[PDB]
């Protein structure tokens, strides 16, 4: 008017297809808008902090501190950014019997980075007059041959005789020590003679954090690997500076090594048959490891470092942008 | 929408302008075109910026949450740390789900009151020097070359240098 | 205010591509364009291109379209520059620096310390010495143990 | 690009000017702002917005911009202002993108067993060949090399 100049104001549209939702409407096509949900992984075990993970592998948490023989290739770990189980660890205790607070062990071991093992009780000196062989047994088998853990140390009668020992450990490393043991139940014994050269014997294990004693129940039990008898184990946690005590007569499966333990936050026990790589990431789950910036994910609500928040959604997408209308 | 602009009396967008989130098309003799507005796309762009900062600094990363065991004789604690878990994850995935929702509401109306506001601002300079002929457009009472249509854009428009041209046009009618 | 923070010193060859990143704080997500730019010693600023926030709309210099990717990731408040089929003219320092607002322009307000590409046909070695005074000959590149180091015609160092 | 003088030069307390200067495609339609840079050190914002000082930049320096042409002023001239300063604005026309000036600096007052042989050149304290450039000595003079693979 008169000659038609004009000027409008209008908004944005583009070719975007991506929707939100709203309270009042779904699926509303906007311009701009970003996702809040990480759903990718890489599908591999990596390192955190430069650090690999522990691969217990055909091996549990109890083959592997207690020593199974087929977990050899263990022997030499000594710090892990986090330990995985694989849904074949099932090389535990090889003789059987229970693992007394395992549980708890699993949940103490669940905050431990690294660790010093060193040889508690040294075999064949710290025992001048014990026997130190056979047991071994084919239960725990090497190479077609009966064998035993290699942290453990199956002590024996010196030919017909046994006598009270006393063997003390002072903890001088300047943290905690774990400190496992086993006490031997065997069967219609016999056996007990056999072994042990006593019949009315004990077990007893003495600190300030801990003390029990342990009578061998002698019966008949199903055989499990062609062994009716049963060993139970058992751990403590010594504390820097005390004392820890064994005496005993009889069916004491002796401390060998014992783990001086270096306490982390961060790390844990997982269950995973993903496959480990040379990977490093700040984000770790069973299936895979994360690399993302995402608030939330809904790959696994077990994750070790730092991760997105698991959800259980399978869409969070909020909007930055405006309705997108690019034609009428 | 709620400001009614968006999707009601401006009825689609603008593929065209490319420069932001709100701004102006224009035709007169020198020929036609779209420009953002720079402005109310800024303030628009620090409000969005600062919500998506703001759900991101609420929602902390977890850290390492790994599981427990329990033995056959510990079922009641096992149930109990897994009603833990679960009631946990219920919630959190609630809120996030919900937060979503009530924000992509109030995103939307947002950039509604923007485009509404924006419109006014403009019919507030023109005043009479212009006629509003629907779906967010003005026709000017008087020749607007594009220093003139600059002058909009930028909220300087004189409205007393066009007055009596646009008034003895709009008085022809 | 702001700090920009980029990643660490490269070398590459000529034909090869780089990838520099600049992460800033605060955030993550950001009300401002942020751009890159680069100075051959001792030669002026070139700005090489920018990237706007939300849009995701980039620009970039005549000089440098067609090997000049800018990309951003928002949730970890980082911006990335690639550029592709290096050549040792490409050896400068490299900055990122934001602008005032969401637009790229003239002005960038707070800037990235820099970090140095160093093209070169030259493969990474350890100098030979020689008895004259003395004669390190050749290395590549620049190191930490005299007259300046000289740069050959082979890509190499010697200094004495 | 924008075209700047090499190099100026003054007194403390004393007055220069660093002129810019384009085409109408750049400073013609487009604001200008200056950043100075000392050695080592990232551009530094001084003057956008042809003349507006950000906040830590003193009333010492200003700018001005006039058609085709720009300027930097730098009044009470101080030692630390020693460095080089470069304009830079928008360029609409071959493709748009943010051109930047030349820079002005202103300044205030055995082997041949294996074959080889290298003649070695050292040279020291002033004020195939492959020539080191002068680098300044700690002394505050000049040092250099050269090597032919002498003056
Ligand atoms: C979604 O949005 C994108 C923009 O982000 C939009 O893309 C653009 O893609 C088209 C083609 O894929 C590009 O057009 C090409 O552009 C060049 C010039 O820049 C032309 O020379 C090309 O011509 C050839 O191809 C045509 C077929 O597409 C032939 O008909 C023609 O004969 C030539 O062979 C072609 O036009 C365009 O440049 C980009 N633009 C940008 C800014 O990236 C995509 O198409 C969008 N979808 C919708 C529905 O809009
Ligand atoms: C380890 O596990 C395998 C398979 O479960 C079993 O056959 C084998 O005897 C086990 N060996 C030991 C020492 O536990
Ligand atoms: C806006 O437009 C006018 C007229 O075209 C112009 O002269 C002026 O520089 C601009 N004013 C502002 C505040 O940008
Ligand atoms: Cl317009």
């Amino acid at each position: 008017a008169d000659p038609g100049d004009t000027i409008c104001i209008g908004y944005h549209a583009n070719n975007s297809t991506d929707t939100v939702d709203t309270v009042l409407e779904k699926n509303v096509t906007v311009t701009h808008s970003v996702n809040l949900l990480e759903d990718s992984h890489n599908g591999k075990l990596c390192k955190l902090k430069g650090i690999a993970p522990l691969q217990l592998g055909k091996c549990n948490i109890a083959g592997w501190l207690l020593g199974n023989p087929e977990c050899d290739l263990l022997l030499t770990a000594s710090s892990w950014s986090y330990i995985v189980e694989t849904s074949n660890s099932e090389n535990g205790t090889c003789y059987p019997g229970d693992f007394i607070d395992y549980e708890e062990l699993r949940e103490q071991l669940s905050s431990v980075s690294s660790f010093e093992k060193f040889e508690i009780f040294p075999k064949t000196s710290s025992w001048p007059n014990h026997e130190t062989t056979k047991g071994v047994t084919a239960a725990c088998s090497y190479a077609g041959a009966s064998s035993f853990y290699r942290n453990l140390l199956w002590l024996t009668k010196k030919g017909s005789s046994y006598p009270k020992l006393s063997k003390s450990y002072v903890n001088n490393k300047g943290k905690e020590v774990l400190v496992l043991w086993g006490v031997h139940h065997p069967p219609t014994g016999t056996d007990q003679q056999s072994l042990y050269q006593n019949a009315d014997a004990y077990v007893s294990v003495g600190s300030s954090k801990y003390n029990r004693r342990f009578t061998p129940e002698i019966a008949a039990r199903p055989k499990v690997r062609d062994q009716a008898g049963r060993m139970n184990y058992y751990w403590t946690l010594l504390e820097p500076g005390d004392t820890i005590t064994f005496e005993a007569t009889g069916n004491l499966i002796a401390p060998w090594y014992a783990f001086a333990l270096n306490r982390g936050s961060g790390s844990g026990i997982i269950t995973s048959d993903a496959p480990v790589h040379d990977c490093n990431t700040k984000c770790q789950t069973p299936h895979g490891a994360i690399n993302s910036s995402l608030p939330f994910q809904n790959i696994h609500p077990v994750t070790i470092g730092e991760c997105p928040k698991y959800v259980r959604s399978t869409k969070l997408r909020m909007a930055t942008g405006l309705r997108n209308i690019p034609s009428i | 929408g709620l400001f009614g602009a968006i999707a009601g009396f401006i009825e689609g967008g603008w593929t065209g302008m490319i420069d932001g989130w709100y701004g102006y098309h224009h035709q007169n003799e020198q020929g036609s075109g779209y420009a953002a507005d720079q402005k109310s796309t800024q303030n628009a762009i620090d409000g969005i910026t600062n919500k998506v900062n703001s759900v991101i600094e609420k929602m902390n990363t977890q850290f390492t949450a790994v599981g427990k065991e329990f033995n056959n004789l510990e079922r009641r604690i096992e149930n109990l740390n897994k009603k833990v878990d679960d009631g946990f994850l219920d919630i959190w995935t609630y809120n996030a789900e919900l937060l979503v929702l009530l924000e992509n509401e109030r995103t939307l109306d947002f950039h509604d009151s923007n485009v509404r506001n924006l419109y006014e601002k403009v019919k507030s300079q023109l005043k009479n020097n212009a006629k509003e002929i629907g779906n967010g457009c003005f026709e000017f009472y008087h020749k607007c070359d594009d220093a003139c249509m600059e002058s909009v854009r930028n909220g300087t428009y004189d409205y007393p240098k066009y007055s009596e041209e646009s008034k003895l046009n709009r008085e022809e009618i | 205010e702001v700090q920009l923070v980029e990643s660490g010193a490269e070398v590459k060859k000529p034909g090869s591509s780089v990838k520099v990143s600049c992460k800033a704080s605060g955030g993550p997500f950001r009300s401002y364009a942020i751009s890159w730019v680069r100075q051959a010693p001792g030669q002026g600023p070139e700005w090489m291109g920018g990237i706007i926030p939300i849009f995701g709309t980039t620009k970039y210099a005549p000089k440098f379209q067609g090997r000049v990717t800018i990309t951003a990731d928002d949730f970890a408040g980082t911006v990335y520059m690639e550029l592709s089929s290096l050549r040792s003219e490409d050896t400068a320092m490299y900055y990122c620096a934001k602008h005032m607002g969401y637009q790229v322009r003239e002005t960038m307000d707070v800037w990235g310390k820099g970090t140095t590409v160093t093209v070169s046909s030259a493969s990474t070695k350890g100098p030979s010495v020689f008895p004259l005074g003395c004669l390190v000959k050749d290395y590549f590149p620049e190191p930490v143990t005299t007259f300046p180091a000289v740069l050959q015609s082979s890509g190499l160092y010697s200094l004495s | 690009v924008l075209t700047q003088p090499p190099s100026v030069s003054a007194a403390p307390g004393q007055k220069v000017t660093i002129s810019c200067s384009g085409s109408s495609s750049n400073i013609g339609n487009d604001y200008v702002s200056w950043y100075q840079q000392l050695p080592g050190t990232a551009p530094k914002l001084l003057i956008y917005d042809n003349n507006k000082r950000p906040s830590g930049i003193p009333d010492r320096f200003s700018g001005s911009k006039s058609g085709t042409s720009a300027t930097l002023g730098i009044t009470g001239l101080q030692t630390g202002d020693e460095a080089n300063y470069y304009c830079a604005t928008w360029d609409r026309r071959p493709t748009a993108y943010v051109v930047f000036g030349g820079g002005t600096k202103l300044t205030v007052l055995e082997e041949l067993q294996a074959n080889k042989a290298t003649l070695v050149c050292l040279i020291s304290d002033f004020y195939g060949v492959e020539t080191t450039t002068p680098s300044k000595q700690s002394n505050n003079k000049y040092a250099a090399s050269s090597y032919l693979s002498c003056q």
